[PDB]
DNA sequence: GGAAGGAGCGTTTTTTTTTTTTTTT
DNA sequence: CGCTCCTTCC
């Protein structure tokens, strides 16, 4: 059944031992769970950052393989308003155990999602039964929690994956696919995942589907690309060196060629160009905000569609005016 | 847990309990009754400081007694609010704070206050803190940009460079392209009171606030809109 | 009787009588109408485009797309406010205009002609056996003014039901209409008839009425001053016919609609005082016409270009008068309250100018 | 199984409260006196509103603790008709207490009851204020309306001071027996910014995770709080620096584009330094920004693009 | 015969979704 | 909060 599941879904992590890239959080809650002394729970960070995961694998290890039947989770596909909160929370919290086996478990995925009212009612419910039962919120957005709950939990934070751990992940996945993956398709995957491990295995998935070979090809660069749409490194640094250097008919026949090679999108090579600039050592400081502030306005336009052609000669006259301060 | 905006659940008063029939029935009076004045309650807190004279000579807060009175009666006109306060600054063996309850200002208080400014307080960006945090829901409801809008040119009876009021009304009109974000009426707020610093004078007089005339403007328009249908 | 716009209306394709090609074009349409796509005619007002529309429809069906009669459609909100409107239906066609609803114009779209797509229509063949069908043609009045929501519960409709349904939107300006919605039409320019054409259509119509008339020139006037709106024209040739005992003369004068005179008056006034108590008399004005339904946007626009006209003003009063223009008319359209706006826009000129 | 160290200490005398020494020192005359009247609690998160609050009913009513309290929060059934039964039949309840003691309605987060309920209360405090007395806490004071306040005396609670944070501190190590060293305790002091639960929280997470509490243990698990880490991206006099802190401090570490620029907006509100029309203009660009990031355009780009206008404006 | 102090003025009010309370059943 | 007409206070 595993094998018909999404790699995003056959790779969650089953035991903590299994969730990378937070080490000390995971440590400190080990080390809980070993002690027996779990406090409330936050658990704050961006998407894909094994949250949820690292929580039911918590759960799993004090339970066992028992955890659904002393474990209470609602997310924001439930309903978790306050009269959600006085009845059902309430009622689960203030019952004993099934076999008294310790205290009870209340997760709150994706809390930010819940209302304010709900969330003053949590309050009392968190502070009341505390000896019976522990509360775990999940979220992504802090400025969506009030004050209270927040002073309520004990806040851990879930940074974004360093590069080590999704190495060894990525390992882990090649290992029991019969995948091979080349060091500098590696390379780039980690440098598109910006920290999420969904991204890298939705994209290594669509890299298998595109190989013809699976059983024998491996996956360059140029597969990663492919299957992503995105722009090359080479292309970014013509672009920008045309831009930069050549006059205004040749970068624009330069951008039209590198764009109509491969159907590159815009935003991406805006995305790229802003990265590599991030990096270059600016005499003059105007030319910094006049940069910044013209690409933010070009791709806040770019959201919302308009013109590809025109949008693409703003970005050339913009960058050309930033340099020329 | 209300998340509703009517009449009501914003203010509780005559007209949003009654409605404008019996209020203008000619049966109906009505008498409208101002905060006590600083003269009455302070004769009347006098009054009970003289009737506990005993224990507050005793405790010795006695000597110290006006200096409180002149201050309560200058913080609320609430009798009984005032009393209570007394009441706790005397049995207090120690020395606190006194505090009476807060009182919301006006809808037209409000607009002074940003016009004009306060003054108690001469930090304009205190005052615009202190209004957003206990004046909240009349900021943020739309008719006050209105009123701020058809009022500002009350600031020297209309005596001031059109570049000011050019520059009012444009921060507005930006204003009303934000979504409704607290940052848009904090914006809007500041440059009103920054503006109308910027040319504060003590030979200055003041023309007469009134209320935005939004709401004649959507009953000629319905009026039309039904006329337009019988024609149609 | 009938006012003579809609007195001597056109009622089929061979009885038009300017823009020809755009006439050939229809009448290529027309020839074979079974996969006629959506098509989306989009003109300055009062050129002629529902008069062309309807004649289109006469062409497929027949002069009975001329009998409407009018129909009250209840719509319930997710807050229980029930409100109506009104469609305009013949026995081939339908005629809707769901931005009379405002915001809640998406309902129409989500409720009304999603089923007039899905219920199929047949009917039994007096001759031949078995059932015949035949798609629905919808009319869509004042498309541009469709909320974004709405415009995007128009595609499925439109893309899954297109056996059953045939879309004919019409706008002013293609600006406010998305992407998908243009994508998913045949667009048709619709140009606005000549200063000439205009002369003969108010020559015909005064030889019919049998109106004395001094001399054409009066006919190329009324034509100017309409700038282009035909069915201006006509009122104004009946106003001045009839308050002139049906007999035109060089020195009649020229009627206008009232806030034009009033716009004008304002800009008047702008252009000689400039301070902030004059700022607040052009706000009362700005009231007053916002009391009868004047669209914030018209009148922006109006304003401009009637201050444009003003020949004290120099190139630089003028350059700073359209910047101004621009920006604010983008703030009406990324706005709620327009008052803010225009008298932000009235504020920045008298600042210019003075 | 052994408790969390903040339920567990929670105090259970007016005398084991720190901070706001007057005010509990004012409330401790009250509970040794009697008479009290009702009262108001406001005040930050954390700060000891409702220990406070309980254990004065608890030494007031003494054994009658029971039967004299009745306690109601935000988890319960606070409407209309609970006041017009529940707390109305406990306000006419005759229970006999020692002179000057009175029956005690606590009505924790009092600022969520409703309008109907708050209107109501007004008769039955003027009907049962000679044996009922009523304890309303809550954070926002103007949150209760004012008729209600007028009855009642207020009493607002200020953050807790550095000192007062080690001393409470300080004895719960010893019941502990925890190791620990000054600087370790100082982190935990900056990072609670004032609130004592989160110190207590976190001082048990740094004893758990590693047993001795150093700065460097602390900050292992502790993250400095991020609006002060806003207002040195704000203050920054280089671009180069406010770029700079965004990308370390804040983005690499997973905090969300929307809690960025609140909490710029929220830092802004209180720049003591900066002139008004600076500060107005940032604010201006804030607020741009973050319509930018509700439309979707949650880039770290337009943030960089709103710290370079912000550097203009300075200019 | 000047202050200083105080009163009366300056007003009206649906709409998107989503959530919540209240009342009668 | 500012302007405007009435007492009140010394
Ligand atoms: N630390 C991790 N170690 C290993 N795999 C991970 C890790 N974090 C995420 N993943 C992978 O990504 C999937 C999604 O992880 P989740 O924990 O559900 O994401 P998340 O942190 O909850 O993000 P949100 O808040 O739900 S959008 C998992 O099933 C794993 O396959
Ligand atoms: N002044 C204090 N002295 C000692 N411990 C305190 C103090 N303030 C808070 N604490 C600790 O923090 C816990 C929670 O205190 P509370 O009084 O419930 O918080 P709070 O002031 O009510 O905040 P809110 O308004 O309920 S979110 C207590 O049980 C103590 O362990
Ligand atoms: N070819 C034509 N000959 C005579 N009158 C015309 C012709 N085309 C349009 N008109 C007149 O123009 C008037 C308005 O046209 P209409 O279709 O309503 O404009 P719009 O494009 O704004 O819908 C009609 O009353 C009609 O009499
Ligand atoms: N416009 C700058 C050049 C910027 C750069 O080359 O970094 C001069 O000097
Ligand atoms: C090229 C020139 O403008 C340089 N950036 C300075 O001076
Ligand atoms: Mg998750
Ligand atoms: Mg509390």
């Amino acid at each position: 059944s595993k094998e018909n599941l999404p790699w995003v879904e056959k790779y969650r992590p089953e035991t903590l031992d299994e969730v990378y890239g937070q080490n000390e959080v995971i440590t400190t809650v080990r080390k809980f769970v070993d002690e027996g002394k779990l406090p409330h729970l936050l658990f704050y960070g961006p998407p894909g950052t094994g949250k949820t995961s690292t929580i039911v694998a918590l759960a799993r290890e004090i339970y066992g393989k028992n955890y659904s039947n002393m474990v209470l989770e609602l997310n924001a596909s439930d309903d978790r308003g306050i009269d959600v909160v006085r009845n059902q929370i309430k009622d689960f919290a203030s019952t004993r155990q099934i076999f008294s086996k310790g205290f009870k478990l209340i997760i709150l995925d994706e809390a930010d999602a819940m209302t304010n009212a709900a969330q003053n009612a949590l309050r009392r419910v968190i502070e009341r039964y505390t000896k019976n039962t522990r509360f775990c919120v999940l979220a992504n957005y802090a400025h969506k929690l009030t004050p209270a709950l927040l002073s309520r939990c004990t806040r851990f934070r879930f940074q974004p994956l360093p590069q080590e751990a999704i190495e060894r992940r990525i390992a882990n996945v090649l290992v029991h696919e019969k995948l091979k993956l080349s060091p500098n398709a590696e390379k780039a995957l980690i440098e598109l995942s910006n920290g999420d491990m969904r991204r890298v295995l939705n994209v290594l998935q669509s890299c298998k589907a595109t190989l013809d070979n699976p059983d024998e090809d491996e996956i360059s660069d140029d597969v990663i690309y492919e299957c992503c749409g995105a722009p090359r490194p080479s292309d970014l640094k013509a672009v920008l060196k045309s831009i930069l250097e050549d006059d205004w008919g040749t970068a624009h026949y330069t951008l039209n060629k590198v764009r109509s090679a491969k159907g590159l999108a815009l935003i991406d090579l805006i995305e790229g160009i802003v990265k590599i600039l991030e990096d270059y050592e600016l005499q003059n400081e105007e030319t910094r905000v006049h940069l910044l502030t013209k690409l933010a306005d070009i791709e806040y336009s770019i959201s919302k569609g308009g013109n590809d052609q025109i949008q693409g000669s703003a970005v050339i006259g913009a960058i050309k005016a930033s340099f020329e301060n | 847990n209300n998340y509703r905006k009517f009449g009501i659940d914003y203010t509780f008063s005559a007209e949003t309990i009654m409605n404008k029939e019996i209020l203008m029935h000619p049966r109906l009076k009505r008498i409208k009754f101002n905060p006590i004045n600083s003269t009455l309650l302070k004769k009347h807190l006098k009054f009970i400081c003289v009737q506990n004279m005993k224990m507050l000579k005793e405790k010795n807060k006695w000597n110290k007694r006006q200096e409180v009175i002149d201050y309560i009666a200058q913080e609320t006109g609430d009798i009984r609010s005032a009393i209570t306060t007394l009441q706790f600054w005397a049995t207090s063996s120690g020395s606190l704070p006194i505090s009476t309850r807060e009182s919301t200002i006006s809808y037209f208080h409000a607009i002074g206050k940003v016009i004009h400014g306060s003054h108690s307080t001469n930090n304009d960006n205190e005052m615009i803190n202190n209004l957003f945090e206990n004046s909240n829901n009349l900021l943020s409801k739309e008719d006050f940009k209105l009123g701020i809008l058809e009022n500002y040119n009350t600031f020297n009876k209309g005596e001031f460079s059109i570049s000011d009021a050019s520059s009012i009304v444009d921060c507005l009109s930006e204003c009303d392209n934000m979504n409704g974000l607290p940052e848009s009426n904090e914006y809007g707020l500041r440059e009103v009171r920054k503006t109308f610093r910027n040319i504060s004078k003590q030979g200055h007089n003041h023309g007469t606030v009134y209320f935005p005339r939004e709401w004649k403007v959507r009953k000629l328009q319905n009026s039309f809109k039904v006329q337009a249908e019988d024609w149609l | 009787m009938s006012l003579w716009v809609d007195k001597y209306r056109p009622k089929s394709l061979n009885a038009l009588s300017h823009n020809e090609e755009l006439t050939n074009f229809l009448k290529s349409l027309s020839d074979q109408p079974r996969d006629l796509p959506h098509l989306l005619l989009y003109g300055p007002n009062g050129t002629g485009k529902k008069t062309r529309c309807m004649a289109l429809l006469e062409s497929i069906f027949g002069p009975g797309v001329y009998r409407l009669k009018i129909d009250v459609r209840q719509f319930v909100t997710a807050s229980n406010r029930k409100l109506e409107l009104n469609v305009v239906s013949s026995p081939y066609h339908l005629e809707i205009t769901p931005s009379d609803m405002g915001n809640n114009d998406r309902i129409v779209i989500q409720e009304l002609l999603k089923e007039v797509a899905q219920m199929e229509q047949v009917d039994f063949q007096d001759s031949k056996d078995g059932l015949a069908h035949r798609y629905k043609c919808v009319i869509i009045n004042e498309a541009n003014s469709l909320t974004k929501d709405a415009q995007a519960a128009l595609r499925r409709t439109m893309e899954k039901y297109s056996k059953n349904i045939r879309l004919i939107m019409v706008c002013d300006s293609m600006s406010p209409i998305i992407a998908p919605i243009k994508s998913r039409c045949l667009l048709i320019r619709c140009p606005a008839p000549s200063d000439s054409e205009i002369s003969t259509i108010l020559s015909d119509v005064v030889t019919n009425e049998r109106i004395q008339l001094e001399t054409k020139d009066i006919l190329k006037r009324i034509a100017q001053a309409s700038n282009g709106n035909l069915r201006v024209s006509l009122l104004m040739l009946e106003s001045m016919a009839l308050n002139n005992e049906l007999a035109l003369k060089s020195s009649s004068p020229i009627i206008k609609p009232d806030w034009i005179i009033v716009i004008h008056k304002l800009t008047r006034k702008i252009v000689k005082e400039r301070s902030v108590n004059s700022l607040i008399e052009c706000r009362a004005v700005l009231y007053d016409l916002l009391a009868h339904c004047i669209p914030a946007n018209i009148i922006l626009k109006e304003l401009t270009f009637s201050l444009l006209d003003v020949e004290t003003l120099n190139t630089t009063n003028k350059s700073s008068i359209i910047e101004y223009s621009s920006v604010f008319d983008e703030r009406l359209s990324l706005g709620n309250k327009a008052i803010f706006h225009l008298e932000g826009f009235i504020a920045k000129v008298m600042c210019c100018l003075d | 199984l052994q408790l969390p160290w903040v339920e567990k200490y929670r105090p259970q005398v007016l005398s084991d409260i720190v901070g706001n020494k007057e005010t509990i020192d004012r409330l401790q005359q009250i509970a040794k006196d009697g008479n009290m009247p009702h009262m108001i609690i406001s005040g930050m998160p954390g700060i000891g509103k409702t220990t406070s609050v309980h254990c004065l009913a608890h030494e007031l009513l003494g054994r009658s603790y029971a039967d004299g309290v009745l306690e109601l929060n935000a988890s319960d059934d606070r409407g209309i008709d609970v006041v017009r039964n529940q707390i109305k039949h406990f306000a006419q309840k005759k229970l006999h207490l020692p002179p000057g003691k009175h029956k005690i309605v606590i009505l924790d987060e009092a600022d969520s009851m409703t309008a109907g309920a708050q209107q109501a209360l007004r008769r039955t405090m003027e009907l049962y204020s000679n044996s009922t007395r009523f304890a309303f806490a809550c954070n926002q004071s103007n949150k209760i309306i004012e008729p209600l306040q007028s009855r009642c005396a207020i009493l607002r609670y200020s953050k807790l001071s550095d000192e007062d944070v080690l001393k409470r501190l300080l004895q719960i190590i010893k019941l502990e027996d925890v190791k620990y060293t000054n600087d370790g305790l100082e982190a935990i002091i900056f990072t609670a910014e004032g609130d004592m639960r989160q110190a207590i929280n976190n001082l048990q997470s740094t004893v758990a995770g590693h047993g001795l509490v150093n700065a460097d243990n602390v900050f292992k698990i502790v993250d400095s709080p991020h609006p002060l880490i806003v207002k040195k991206m704000l203050l920054a006099s280089n671009l180069e620096d406010s770029i700079q802190i965004l990308r370390t401090d804040l983005w690499k570490k997973g905090y969300s584009s929307i809690d960025i620029v609140t909490t710029s907006f929220r830092v802004t509100k209180n720049l003591a330094q900066v002139k008004e029309s600076v500060r107005l203009e940032m604010i201006k660009e804030i607020g741009l920004t973050h319509m930018r990031i509700l439309e979707g355009v949650g880039t770290y780009l337009q943030l960089a693009s709103m710290l370079a206008k912000i550097h203009k404006l300075n200019n």
